[PDB]
Order: C-alpha cells, then sequence, then structure tokens
C-alpha cells in the first residue's frame, strides 16, 4: 500500500 | 459511562483487527501519513486531524478511551480524511471505501454486545441513559409514543429492575 | 379492536406445539379424542365439564382456520388441562398426565410466541394490554413500565422498531 502519489499502489 | 479499559479493547480490538486482515486495502492505513517521505506537503493544508490504525491501537492499548463512541469517532475520521484527501478515483478512496463497508457490518453487533443501540455514526444528537451512562442515537430510542417524565432508560437498565 | 393472522400462519407456527403434546406416550393418549362419555362409563362428566377440549378439537381448528390469534389457541390447551384438572382426582394417572403435558407445553410456548411477536407464551389472563398499531395483547406485567407513560395508548416494541428502522 501506501498508495498515494511518491508510492505507487 | 467510564469502561475498564480492558473491557474496551477486548469489545472492540476484534473490529480493528478486521481492517487490518484486509490486504491490501489496509496497507495506506497502517501508519500515519508522513507528508515527507511520500512527497505530498499539501497532506496539512487538507488534513487538520491525521488519524491511523496504528494510533488507534495504541489508544485501545494504554486505555485512552473511555466510551466507545470515541473509538467509532477515530475510525470514521481516518475513513473521512483519506475520503478528503484522495480522489474518488484513486485506488486508495477505494481502499478506505472498502474499509468502512467491513468497519460497519463488523461494529452493530459490537456496539449492542455492549448494551448500545448500534454502531452507525448518526447525529451528534445522542440521549444519555440516566441509570448507566450510555449515550444512544436519539433517532434510534425515542418515539412519540413513549414519555419518560424521570428521564431516558435504556433497554437493558429497564430488564435489570 | 384485535390482529388477525393468516390461518396458515398460525398453524405453521402452533402444529409444532400441538405437535409436541401427541408424542408424550402414554401421557397424550386420553387427550386425543374427545372424551365420549357413553363409552369410558362417566354420565357425570357434562355435569362437571361445560366447555370440553381435546387435541383433535384443537387440531381441526388450527386445519381450519378458526383461530384469528394465537392466544385463543392457548386458552384452548389450558382450558382442555383446567378440565382434566377438574374432573379427576388429583391422585390419579389422568390429572398426574396432564400435570405432565402442561410443563412439555410451557417449555415449548414461550419462544413460538415470541417468534409472533408476543411478549411470552404464559396464558394471557385478564392482565392484558392491547397494542394500539397492530392489535396483539401482551401481558402487562410483561410490558408496561413505572418509568413511561404512553399519551396515545401502548405501542408494542415490535411495532416501534418498524418505525424506527424506516426512518433510516
Ligand atoms: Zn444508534
Ligand atoms: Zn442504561
Ligand atoms: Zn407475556
Ligand atoms: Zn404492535
Amino acid at each position: 500500500g501506501l498508495g498515494k502519489g511518491g508510492a505507487k499502489a | 459511562k467510564i469502561f475498564k479499559p480492558e473491557e474496551l479493547r477486548q469489545a472492540l480490538m476484534p473490529t480493528l483487527e478486521a481492517l487490518y486482515r484486509q490486504d491490501p486495502e489496509s496497507l495506506p492505513f497502517r501508519q500515519p501519513v508522513d507528508p515527507q517521505l511520500l512527497g505530498i506537503p499539501d497532506y496539512f493544508d487538507i488534513v487538520k486531524s491525521p488519524m491511523d490504525l496504528s494510533t488507534i491501537k495504541r489508544k485501545l492499548d494504554t486505555g485512552q478511551y473511555q466510551e466507545p463512541w470515541q473509538y467509532v469517532d477515530d475510525i470514521w475520521l481516518m475513513f473521512n480524511n483519506a475520503w478528503l484527501y484522495n480522489r474518488k478515483t484513486s485506488r486508495v478512496y477505494k481502499y478506505c471505501s472498502k474499509l468502512s463497508e467491513v468497519f460497519e457490518q463488523e461494529i452493530d453487533p459490537v456496539m449492542q454486545s455492549l448494551g448500545y443501540c448500534c454502531g452507525r455514526k448518526l447525529g451528534e444528537l445522542f440521549v444519555e441513559c440516566t441509570e448507566c451512562g450510555r449515550k444512544m442515537h436519539q433517532i434510534c430510542v425515542l418515539h412519540h409514543e413513549i414519555i419518560w417524565p424521570a428521564g431516558f432508560v435504556c433497554d437493558g437498565c429497564l430488564k435489570k429492575s
């Protein structure tokens, strides 16, 4: 997760 | 009403655990959002009261809730925050929606076994039971046809006397 | 004044309780047909028992739909028990048999009446309140409270939940 731009899915 | 901290964690932790169980939907909600690490300083601008699963867990574990509506409120704060910041089309928004559906199916029975009307978040229109001090939704428990000249009494307290 | 249930709804709900009585061997045998005083040699039966009742009659009434609400069925059951307790001596096998059937009925009837939206299944008696919404009759002792005034008349919990859920 951490699915919030900066990161992926 | 103030419950024992252990009574609340035994009752409520299964509902929190149901959320942790959701893979991958819960992964963005397990730690507090770090805007530096994720590259979104505008988080601070949109979200005034951050909340996440780890914080909720620490609060159950350290006994920082006196009654379960506080816990429900923190859960919804976390959901409303993710729904606010993230676009409807994003995976995180959809993930959040998934966790809220799961929470709503779990919470009603659990709050009922704790002597409450339901587990849903509705108004701030509450009524305190005059015997045990549990707070219920006015919309759940009050009726045109029933007058309580000496104050509302929940069904649990009524069966006791 | 009153609730009328569908005849089929009542027989589905209540027939299992009647069948529990029929299941009692030998205690139910004296209760399966109407007492025939000629055949049994007790002419004094109709002098003592003014309203006879038995399991077959109760069954015909469920089957032909002659009950509008379940307290009528409960009343007929207790009529049958009170009749046997009245006519027969405390010492007799039939009295003891009757007591056995009443014990069985009381364990069965509570849940069944509850699923029909009533307070409990214990014999209605004189101390009832009729719900002003649906017409069901409940025990005052089961449903009324020192703490509550009913400005528009009593309303049962079932009718209250129906209103409450359809606010949402
Ligand atoms: Zn409620
Ligand atoms: Zn109470
Ligand atoms: Zn009752
Ligand atoms: Zn009613």
